[PDB]
This record gives structure tokens, sequence and C-alpha cells, in this order.
């Protein structure tokens, strides 16, 4: 009766409020496991370049 | 993706008939004739759309 | 040990609540201990000596057959007496979770009383009368009630049984509910009858002693 | 409040099941309330008034010492009477989870009966006889059984105690098991003896009244 | 079914422990079954026939009013008798979780006894005396105790009630605690009085029979 079909990839968001200046890097991406490189996501609220 | 719930829980308290004299409230209060209706529909417990 | 102790009860239902039977107890038909497991609870699956049987045994022990003569010098019929009480009520019905004149139920000594907020004790009692009817109509612990003659906020109350009933004064919804015991209940069972007086001079007494023979009429 | 209410029982074992004692109850040795905590349950750790003691107290209250004269005009010995019943059985033993002639156990009023599928009520009763022997052999609630004279599918049944036993008709494995009460049980305990008749003219009566003095023989 | 069976009890408190009432039981005031729900537990919310009421009913049944004549040929007053026992103690108090002379508490038949490691049974009993005072002072199951005359390691013990008390021998902390039953308890209640002897020749007997009329003095 039902087409549930295919698959759902997973997007989550974590905002980094920048402080202290510095802050040219961010570690572990989302705390667990890894980031998925192929689609880069980072914003200054300008969404950052590829 | 939804990350849903990770546990949570529910519990219901009903008192019967006029002894409440009050209607069901969230998952807090329920009311009915206990011998008249077996089971529960649950909106009777607290419901959230996961 | 509380573990397997707490393990315990399962089914409630004093049929199913166990009893350590009396050791060497023949008092049942010169046969078995009081509270011994009965075909009732066997049919119900409970295989152990139980509280149920223990009650009926001594019950069946303390009940003398109809027509049995009880004899005393005093002359009070063995028949039990129920307790009669007042229920003293005070204040005005108050529910701050509802507007005034809000019908609510109030448990009077465990009797629900439908009353609306704002009723004084008298109007509360007016509703209490409704519940006491049911308490009589359901025949639950209350033989009868009667309005307090000089007080609307009290009610004369009578209990079904011959036991003693003592309850705690409490105040709900701005209504204080208290029990005022009027008459003590007296031990006895069934319906009994004094046959009359027998004057008896004991063997070496000088003084004839009178007896009162109480036949069981029920 | 049901929380700490439900907290409750722990250990079952009516020794350990509490009892709100009777307020101002001296009836025990002119000393303590019925059901007061006893050295039995103290040794067992239970420090509260309990159901155990309450049973033995009134038990010890309702038991008159050997040799006590019970007197009535009627003349029925105080001695209790056990209930005697029929157990009516019908149908053929049926287990669809096993092939025909499959030995199974059947609980008859709580008595297991080993029987094989395909047995009619009579062959079922034939097995029921085996169980009733154990019910007698174990002396559990059943004083004796007897085959129904004109019916193999019924059995005359006698209970150990003097209590009243009423059970529910049910049908298992194509076998209907029903209890047919024959004789009512009568209140009493121990073994009693009528001494004889005493005719007594009461004090201002014209009419002599007869009494029957029942000594306790056990 | 054990689920909703085990569901059961909630609140303990035999007030709140249910009882399947006797079917067709008028023995209470010719009114209701024994154990019927009472205004006590109604006030407490419990709406079912219960164990509480069942105890007081038969209690109120087995208690004859003051002044009632009990008559026997034997002549033993109906008054109950408490059980009297020895508690035999042996060994030296031993706690290997503490140094010698370490004050500990020892439960003697459920009675805590403060004693220090190294005490023999006698010094242990010396402490047991302290506890038995409390057992008397608290009036819990123990009417009185007395030092064993020829033995410091035993104690003569008396129980409040008229019930029978049988306890199990155990050895704690190198102290064996055993109960030696001295006097059997006898059934009875209240305080009774023999009026005297009545010699009675029964109706067609040749032989006059003597009776003993026991008035209830309490």
């Amino acid at each position: 009766d039902k087409i549930t079909s295919s698959d759902i990839s997973n997007v989550a968001r974590k905002e980094f409020l920048v402080e202290v200046q510095g802050q040219t890097d961010f570690l572990d991406v989302f705390r667990g496991t890894s980031y998925n490189v192929n689609n880069i996501r980072v914003k200054h609220r300008g969404n950052e370049l590829y | 993706s939804q990350w849903r719930s990770s546990y949570t829980r529910r519990q219901i308290r009903l008192l019967d008939s006029k002894l409440t004299s009050k209607t069901s409230l969230e998952g807090s209060i329920y009311v009915t004739d206990l011998s008249t209706m077996k089971s529960i529909p649950f909106s009777a417990f607290g419901l959230i759309p996961g | 040990s509380l573990l397997n102790n707490k393990a315990g009860v399962i089914s409630r239902l004093a049929d199913f609540l166990g009893f350590r039977p009396k050791t060497g107890d023949i008092d049942v038909m010169n046969r078995q201990s009081v509270g011994s497991v009965t075909i009732s609870q066997l049919a119900k699956g409970f295989y152990e000596p139980n509280i149920e049987s223990a009650i009926n045994d001594v019950h069946n022990f303390s009940i003398k057959d109809v027509g049995t003569i009880i004899t005393n010098k005093t002359g009070v019929s063995p028949e039990g007496v129920s307790q009669t009480d007042y229920w003293a009520f005070s204040g005005t019905v108050t529910d701050d979770s509802l507007p005034p004149g809000s019908p609510i139920t109030v448990l009077v000594f465990g009797l629900p009383v439908s009353a609306t907020t704002g009723m004084t004790a008298i109007e509360f009692v007016a509703k209490v009368r409704v519940a006491l009817q049911e308490a009589i109509a359901s025949f639950t612990a209350i033989n009868s009630y009667k309005d307090h003659p000089t007080d609307g906020s009290k009610l004369e109350v009578t209990y079904l049984d011959n036991q003693k009933h003592v309850l705690s004064t409490y105040s709900t919804y701005g209504i204080t509910i208290s029990q005022e015991i009027i008459s003590e209940s007296k031990p006895g069972y069934g319906t009994w009858n004094l046959l009359g007086a027998q004057t008896v001079t004991l063997d070496n007494q000088q003084t004839p002693t009178v007896f009162y023979h109480f036949e069981r009429t029920a």
C-alpha cells in the first residue's frame, strides 16, 4: 500500500558564535564522528565559499 | 533527519467520574468511568510530534 | 531478604494472601488448622494456607447455632449493637480552582458529597444528606443517618456493623468534617432472646442466684 | 498517595502484613489489642501490629476450653459440620495442541487431574478420582470424595473444614467442571457432647423449659 | 493473570487489604458480611470489603459482654493464659568486624540487645536483661522476663498475649539464642469469675451433674 521509498541523508546544524577573535579553526566538527566533506557548509551569515 | 526523543517517558493519573469532577489534563489528569471504558486513547499522555 | 520477602504477595485477594497456619490446630471439625487452604482458593489456584479461610473458621467458631441458650446473671441480650455517631460540619464550601457555586464532590468520611462552592456547612450538609442516602442505599458502613436536630451542620449517623468506628476530623474546601461518636457499639451477633430468669441456689451457697437464658432467634 | 501506599507490603506473610490494631483493645489477657505485634514476627523482624496475631487472638477468644458446657433448648451439638458437594463433569477430554489420547493435567477446582485427550467425562472422572485421592492424601481442602452413585461424571465431595465453599462452573478441554453443593457446613469447632436435658422452670414462668448441656470433648 | 493479580495490593494496611466477603453473611447486626467495607476505610478511600473489618467483626462476635455466665462441669475460668518461656543463651559475644569488647546490638527473638564483643552468654544475658526491660517497657509481645534461677545464660520469659509463641533457635555472634517454652498459653479473654457450683440432675438422669458458672468480670 505504501511507497516509503529511497533514503534520507542527514543534515544537522551547529552555529559557532565567534568570540575572542582568533578562531581560525573549529575542531571535531559535530562532536561525534566526522564531517562529510563533499558539501561544505560554513557561514559568516554570509555563507562561506566552497 | 529527526533526532526525535532519546527516551523521555509518560505517566497518567485518572480518577473516576465525579470524584475528579474535572476533565483530563495533558498526561497529568485523566477522567472517565473506569469500569465503563477499558484501555486508553492516548492523547491522554503528553504528546509531542516525534 | 526483603527481596524474596517483597516478592511476596502477587494477587492480593486475601483468599490468595497466605497465612502461617496454627501448628497442631484441629479446631476445624477436629481436622485442620485455621486458615488452611480451601477448595475455594484451590479452584483459584492458590495452594497455601490463607487469610480467607482463617476468618471464616473462627467466624464459624464464634457463631452459635440458632436456638442456643446464652445464660447470664446480668440480662443484656447477646445481640450486637451498632455504633451511632454525629458528623459535625462547619464552614462554607470553597473551591478556588472553580468559580463560586461550582459543583464539586466532597468525600465525607469517604462518602462523596456533591456540593457547589459557596455552600455553608448547612447547604453542604444538605448535599451530605444526598450522599448518606447512597451510603444507606449502597449499604456501605452506614446503617442510617439523621439530621442533627438543633444543628444543620451536624448529622446523626448510624453504622451497619456492630464494630467500633473512630474517624479523624478534617477540613476540606472550607468545610470541616468531624465525627462525633454518640453511641458505642456492643459485641454480639444474630438475634437473641431472653427466655426469662432462673433463680439458682448454688450447691453450698445460701444465696439463690438468678440467671438469664438467651436463646438465639437468629 | 498511592506511591507510599503502594510502597506498602514488602514481605507478604501475614505475620508481616500489618494491622491497624483496635484502639483501646484489652481483650487479649486484659492486656493488648488484637493483632498486636508478637515475638514471632519480632524474631522475624516485623515490628508492627499484624494480621497474624489478630487471627490467633480472636481464635484463642472463640475457643472454649475442653469440658465447657454449652447449653441450648434446641439440642444440636456445637460441633462444626463440613460441607459436602458434588463435582459434576461432562464432555470428552480435548487437547487440540496434542494428538488424541495425549496425557495432560486438568485442574479440577484447583486439583490437577492427569487425563489423556479423548477421555469422556467418565474416563476424566476416572482420573479425577486419582487427584481427589491426593487431595485427600495431601489433605488439602477436601475431606473425602465419593463417586456419584448413578453418574460416573459426578463425584460426591467432602471438604476438610467446616466453612462454606462455593465454586464456579467451568469447562476445560471439552470437560465441564461444576460443583454441586450437597450439604451445608455448620458452625462449630472441636468435639462436643450433650450431657443431657435439663428442664427448668424460669423464675415467674409457669412453663418448665428444657436445656441441653454440651460439654466440650475436644 | 499474575499481572493484574500482582497489580493487587497498593497500600498494605489491612484496612486497605481486600477481603472476599462471606456470601450471604448477616452475622454482623443481622446486617452485612464480615469484613464488609467500613466508614473507617471509606474515610481512607478504600471502597472494598477488607481484612480490617473481618477481624473486628468476629472479634466483636467472640467477645461476650461483661457479666456473662459461662458454665462448665470442669471449672477452669474462661480467662486466657499467656505463654511463658525460657530463652536459652550460650557462647561468647563475637564480632570479627570489630575489636573485642566492641558494643554491638543483638536481636534476641527480635529484641535488640546491646552487647560488646567478648561477652559470654551470661554477660550477653546481662545485656539481654536491658532489652527485655524495653520489651516490657515498650510492651511488645513480652509480658515479663525473669532470670533463669540456676542459669545466667537462660531467661524466664512471659508474653503479653494468650497466643502460642514458638520460635527458632539461632546463634548470632557466637551467642546461641534459643527459646525454651515453659507454660502453654490457654484460650480465653477478659477477666472471668466462677460464681460457684451448681449440681443439676438432668431430666431423666439418676446422677446429679455439677456446673460452674463463670461470670465475666472483664
